[PDB]
């Protein structure tokens, strides 16, 4: 395992540029920005409903504690 | 100097070299220039001279490097740029 006795490649060329050469944030805002969205677009559907699900279990779930910890309009009325 | 003062006169032996020198010297140059002239300038060079030229064209440079055949040591360019300056 070092560089030289990895794997066999044939047939591929690698064209590179110095760095002082190029740019270092070559279109961020302009083609990165899209990017990010279609990213997100992917994502979205498999990460997030799960944390929905756990927003309205949390929720729900303070909710109906709240209320279990409050008064009834059972205890002890119509009956004196 | 030694080196490149015996390959000038290594190498203009024979006409054929000569008559490229010529050929090649007045579309280059602009004129012929003489062994002389060429002695002139190689004993100009001292080691600071060297030291001077060699670290104005090498020193901290970005280098064309072209690797073909099994390359897959071949250094990354961040690592020959890095090594294109010195620790010093």
């Amino acid at each position: 395992r070092q560089f030289g006795h990895l794997t066999r490649v044939r047939h591929v060329i690698t064209y590179s540029l110095s760095p002082f050469e190029q740019r270092a944030f070559p279109h961020y805002f302009s083609k990165g920005i899209p990017n990010v969205l279609r990213r997100t677009r992917a994502c979205i559907l498999r990460v997030a409903p799960p944390f929905v699900a756990f927003y309205l279990v949390y929720t729900w779930g303070t909710q109906e504690f709240e209320k279990s910890k409050r008064k009834n309009p059972a205890a002890y009325e119509n009956d004196r | 100097k030694n080196l490149l003062r015996n390959a000038l006169v290594s190498h203009l032996d024979g006409t054929t070299p000569v008559c490229e020198d010529i050929g090649r010297s007045l579309l280059t140059y602009g004129r012929r220039i003489p062994l002389a002239e060429w002695e002139s300038r190689i004993a100009e060079v001292d080691a600071r001279v060297v030291r001077e030229v060699c670290s104005k064209y090498f020193y901290d440079q970005c280098p064309a490097v072209a690797g073909f055949g099994p390359i897959e040591q071949l250094p990354d360019y961040n690592r020959i740029r890095s090594g294109m300056f010195w620790l010093r």
